[PDB]
């Protein structure tokens, strides 16, 4: 109604538009410094693959439980998402690429069993009753990969006493700063001369394969988190123009609130001038 | 309200309170919108501390106990300095912001404390 | 630049002759799908099919009612390119060539199909006639030209 | 028929129909309603196009595009530019529009544009606040619904 | 060991079994099940196809 | 070095009306001789509601706040005075007695504006009349800086032709900074994530800032 | 008009338009007319008419104008800016931004528009 | 609209839609800036419904046939009381938000939802 309260909203909504003008730069910041964290674990894992397809190779004598498949219903998912909120459909997208990929299990007869990493994803199958094999929160805008050691090892030992035959991780991969792709990956079915075996090789094979699903999992952990900021960066850009254009509105109404004012004290003071 | 006439304590007692009090001003909104987390630990701090600024500035009077049911206080000046200088110096920031509300001295901020 | 959510004639189709009361049904359907979903084009690759197609058909027929002054067009000639909209001979054509399309159209029926056209210009009549050389006209440009 | 695609599918106008052209400045609401007046040169409607506080050069303009697309021997053009008298601003409609009623009272069919009614409601305001009548919403006379 | 490349792939914590069986106990008891739901919902489409469309409104 | 000139709350509003001309009129003494002249017209707003009070009560006719339709001729008579005028006038004036000498007269009006309402029709009527503004805002003021001086908004229409060569030399990089510390002062609190070169200007246009308080009664 | 007639082309400079509006609403304050909406003369349009319909192009030769133009509290739906605006044939902004590039003249090349 | 007149039912009927669309309405500036996602559960269930009981709201017309060409509708009160109800209740928060627009009954959104 009157240009007052108009005026205090426009105040608002301006107030409002500062902060979060700096908080899509603070997004950019810790979007490059979860860049910096992802190019530091992939010399680790390459090497450990390169080593692992060698080995796997050169020794045809034994062959681990992770290297060969069964034909058995039932499939794992490790789910990884964020605890914050203002992700333009990280998560959202991330869920429906994963019921998805779930119905496809679940019209067969087979049973899953989920392990969530993230606030969101725990809220989700605790509203909707997902049954949780291993959870894990509250890691920071830096994870480490020993908080890592226990979901990922209960992923593994459901596979080791066969109840889990194939295991998938559903997390966000980084495209480009404008473009996150919710993917589903495989993780547990994966120059002519000789390593020296210091110990039994085989317990070599049983140690590096471990070491190689935890480096993986680390990896999509951190590339979730780079998309994580991303996406916070677009959702940020997106709410300042929309608070521009609400102070836009409002300023067309302070203006035409003006101008009725100005009309209706000149008509009293002319009304008023006439009767005396 | 010069520093020649009341002094320079008080003066800088007084535009410490106005300074908090105008800064969180520009803040209210901020956190009417996204919430408190979403600030940095001087803005948490200062929010706080604003907050305690604001509560502790009433008082109960004599001539309103018809109005309010608690008896009224007297407050000497330099009682009043002093206590908002404590909060402006972080000396009472573990206190909640419900224990300076309708209390008189800092003292009695402090006695009510330990009823919450 | 006509907003079609707002603009509204309270006679409507009395006024209105046959072939262009029949022709324009789905006209502000197609533009009403448009109005929303035509800020998702930066992303609509990662949507569903009746989305995508819906998106796609309003593009389509927001391109056809552009137009330039001192251009008057005919009964029969928007009675073309209402047809070439709503029967589905846009799909497989491009949103930069729609309305050059649209004019070679008018042209190729100006030179093959002319007594088609003076028929519909007397009052606007429709019947299954004309349904059918009209269709017959525009699937031999569609494959000849 | 207008000729545009999107007013003869969407929004047709029929013979007697009242239908307002209403938007901003600059976006073709003279040039829409001059294309109707266009379409009209085969088709038995007569035309009346009535300016009201326009410019004498954008009038000049408008009957030599009525002339250079052959439409200006069915079209009568009554002026009223921005330097005349607000009297004549305000008395043009009525003029222009007694005389579409005469090809209305014979049983033929006649179209007028009325290229601002906004113009000659800012000139029937000036008339009525120099006659000292108390005026209402954004200084209007209170009769100029009735206007 | 290579003979022209030296890789050592070292370890961030300790591993042996007293650490990382505590982890593997705590990752299982921080599970939260709040309801023994089926898994064969629909309910999950019914909340997504919504917030989808929602999600658009605002970009 | 001061002549002061008052028209009190409780004299007549012909004498309030008057005093800024009686008072332009003694500052002119020393401008037609050759001499230089400083004068302060500290409420023109209480001269504007004088006058409206002194023509309503002689039945004129009300226009926009019930102003009359001469309240831009009442401060633009006044407003023109102050000028700079060249040594033929001076030599014109004095006959001859004082030669090679321009003379002026500097004005400094003063306008309350109510809660920042610069659009009302006697300050949009000095805003035009004048060469530049100083604006003043009670939210900086409030937040200690104590001269409130908005220098985003305030405007000289002379600029550097009014200044010596040291201070126009130096002003330009504090000009720089501070319309710099203007478009990044919302990154204050977040500055441990920006760039290395965004808080090195974020720093100086905190110095800059900190460095425009200044005293009450202590010119420099 | 003198210039024009004798066959030529003539620039016409206006300094401001909107004191020449300011000076029309004082002289009908003055008068005592009855004013219209936002405080302005009842005959502002016809006032601004008079003045701009005799810059035109004619048989014998024409007269061009630049008019610098104020808007009141930056307000394009005001009524002095509204009359003015059905006038104009083209708009030239001057930018501060292109200028402090060094750029002569500031020209601003997407707000500036034309009819022509 | 007073207990005594209509009865319990329609009155906390009508008193229920519109708690729920004053709600709505006090959440239009939050949802515009920052988004549905942001909400808590309940409100965005509340959000949900709401939508629902806005299109619900609207009716073809018989003598909006001529507009539309949609045919009207003539719905009794026992109907009406009945969808609303069945909305407020969350019956029908599986169905889609445009399948209850321009229709008359709730079973006629039952049938325009398998479509
Ligand atoms: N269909 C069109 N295609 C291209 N340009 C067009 C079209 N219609 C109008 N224009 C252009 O738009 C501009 C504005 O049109 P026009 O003068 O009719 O607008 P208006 O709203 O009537 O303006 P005015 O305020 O002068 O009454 C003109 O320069 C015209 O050439």
């Amino acid at each position: 109604a009157g240009a007052k309260e108009i005026r205090s909203k426009i105040a608002s909504i301006k107030s409002t538009q500062k902060i979060t003008n700096a908080m899509e730069k603070v997004a950019v910041s810790k979007m490059r410094k979860a860049q910096m964290r992802m190019a530091a674990g992939r010399p680790y894992a390459e090497r450990i693959r390169q080593v692992i397809g060698h080995l796997a190779n050169a020794n045809p004598e034994y062959r681990h439980p992770f290297m060969v498949e069964r034909e058995v219903k039932r499939v794992g998912y490790i789910v990884v998402s964020s605890d914050r909120g203002l992700c333009g459909g990280l998560n959202i997208n991330l869920f429906k690429s994963l019921v998805k990929d779930m119905s496809g299990y679940r019209e067969q007869g087979a049973e899953i069993d989920l392990c969530v990493i993230g606030s969101k994803g725990a809220s989700f199958f605790r509203s909707f009753g997902g049954n949780v094999v291993a959870a894990i929160s509250h890691l920071g805008e830096e994870p480490s990969i020993n908080d890592l050691i226990g979901s990922v090892k209960v992923m593994l030992d459901a596979y080791l006493e066969g109840r889990i035959d194939r295991l998938f991780v559903v997390s966000n991969k980084f495209v480009n700063t404008m473009t996150q792709k919710p993917t589903v990956e495989q993780l547990i079915p994966l120059h002519h001369w000789d390593y020296l075996y210091e110990p039994d090789a085989k317990s070599l094979l049983d140690g590096l394969l471990v070491r190689y699903v935890e480096s993986q999992v680390y990896q999509a952990v951190v590339e979730n988190n780079a998309c994580e900021q991303a996406a916070r960066m677009i959702a940020m850009k997106n709410a300042t123009d929309n608070a521009g254009e609400l102070i836009s509105d409002l300023q067309l109404i302070y203006n035409k609130a003006r101008q009725a004012a100005i009309t209706q004290e000149i008509s009293e003071i002319v009304g008023g001038a006439a009767a005396v | 309200l010069d520093p020649l006439v009341i002094g320079q304590d008080h003066y800088d007692t007084a535009r410490g309170v106005q300074y908090v009090l105008q800064r969180y001003k520009e803040l209210k909104d901020i956190i009417a919108i996204l919430g408190m987390d979403e600030l940095s630990e001087a803005d948490k701090l200062l929010v706080a501390r604003a907050r305690k600024i604001q509560r502790f500035l009433s008082q109960p009077f004599f001539v309103a106990e018809v109005f309010t049911g608690s008896p009224g206080k007297y407050v000497s000046l330099k009682d009043t300095i002093a206590g908002f200088k404590g909060i402006l110096n972080g000396d009472y920031d573990h206190l909640p912001e419900q224990a300076f509300y309708m209390v008189g001295g800092i003292e009695e901020a402090v006695e009510k404390a330990k009823k919450l | 630049a006509v907003n079609a959510g707002i603009s509204v004639s309270r006679v409507g189709g009395a006024a209105q002759t046959k072939i262009i009361k029949k022709l324009s049904g789905g006209i502000r359907t197609a533009l009403a799908q448009y109005r929303e979903l035509a800020a998702f084009a930066q992303f609509a690759s990662d949507l569903d099919e009746a989305t995508r197609k819906q998106l796609e058909h309003g593009q389509r027929v927001t391109e056809l009612m552009k137009q330039k002054q001192y251009a008057p067009m005919s009964i029969a000639e928007m009675s073309l390119s209402l047809y070439a909209a709503e029967r589905g001979f846009l799909q497989d054509v491009e949103i930069a060539k729609v309305g050059s399309f649209e004019q070679a159209l008018i042209s190729y029926f100006q030179r093959e199909h002319a007594a088609l056209l003076a028929k519909i210009n007397e009052k606007g009549d429709f019947n299954d006639e004309i349904d059918a050389g009209i269709k017959a006209g525009i699937e031999k440009f569609k494959a000849t030209q | 028929q207008t000729g545009y695609k999107s007013v003869d599918a969407m929004i047709p106008v029929g013979r007697g129909q009242r239908e307002l052209i209403i938007g901003d400045r600059q976006i073709g609401k003279t040039a829409l309603a001059v294309d109707a007046i266009i379409n009209q040169k085969d088709s038995g409607i007569k035309c009346v196009y009535v300016a009201i506080g326009q410019k004498q050069s954008t009038i000049a303009n408008v009957v030599r595009k009525l002339e250079e697309n052959g439409a200006l021997a069915n079209t009568i053009v009554v002026a009223a530019s921005a330097s005349e008298s607000a009297a004549l601003q305000y008395l043009a409609p009525y003029s222009g529009c007694t005389m579409g009623e005469y090809f209305r009272d014979r049983g033929e069919d006649a179209l007028i544009v009325y290229d601002d009614l906004s113009k000659q409601a800012v000139a029937y305001r000036q008339i009525s606040l120099l006659l000292r009548r108390p005026p209402g919403r954004e200084a209007y006379p209170g009769d100029v619904f009735y206007l | 060991v290579q003979p022209n490349m030296v890789k050592v792939l070292a370890d961030t914590v300790v591993r042996a079994g007293d650490l990382d069986e505590a982890a593997a106990q705590e990752a299982l008891k921080a599970a939260e099940k709040a309801l023994q739901g089926k898994g064969a919902e629909f309910d999950y489409s019914a909340a997504a196809a919504r917030l989808a469309e929602a999600a658009a409104q605002l970009r | 070095n001061t002549i002061v000139v008052a028209a009190s709350a409780s004299e007549s509003a012909a004498l309030q009306y008057l005093a800024p001309y009686s008072g332009c009129t003694m500052g002119e003494y020393f401008r037609d001789r050759g001499e230089d002249a400083l004068i302060v017209y500290d409420d023109l707003s209480k001269q504007a509601v004088a006058y409206r009070q002194i023509s309503l009560l002689l039945r004129r006719p009300p226009g926009r706040e019930a102003y009359p339709g001469d309240v831009f001729y009442l401060h633009s008579r006044l407003l023109e005075r102050a000028s700079r005028v060249s040594e033929e006038y001076v030599e014109k004036f004095t006959n001859g007695a004082v030669t090679g000498k321009t003379g002026s007269l500097t004005a400094l009006p003063i306008i309350e504006t109510q809660a920042g309402d610069v659009s009302a029709f006697v300050p949009t009527n000095v805003i035009s009349i004048t060469d530049g503004q100083i604006f003043l805002e009670s939210a900086m003021f409030n937040s200690g800086i104590r001269p409130a001086v908005n220098a985003g908004i305030s405007v000289s229409r002379v600029g550097g032709a009014a200044q010596t060569k040291i201070i126009k030399k130096l002003s330009g990089g504090i000009r720089t900074a501070l319309a710099q510390y203007r478009e990044l002062a919302a990154f204050a609190q977040f500055a441990s994530d920006l760039d290395e070169a965004t808080r090195k200007q974020l720093e100086h246009g905190q110095r800059v800032t900190e460095l425009m308080k200044q005293k009450q009664y202590a010119p420099m | 008009e003198k210039f024009r007639d004798e066959g030529r082309d003539v620039l016409l400079f206006i300094d401001n338009i909107y004191r020449y509006t300011l000076a029309g609403t004082e002289v009908s304050a003055l008068l005592g007319r009855m004013p219209s909406a936002v405080g302005y003369q009842p005959t502002l349009a016809e006032e601004m008419g008079v003045l701009q319909e005799r810059i035109t192009s004619t048989k014998k030769g024409s007269i061009t104008s630049i008019q610098a133009v104020y808007v009141p509290a930056d307000d394009l739906t005001d009524p002095s800016p509204a009359t003015t605006f059905a006038h104009l044939d083209a708009t030239v902004v001057l930018s501060r931004d292109i200028a402090s590039l060094g750029i002569y003249p500031a020209v601003d090349p997407l707000d500036s528009t034309s009819r022509q």
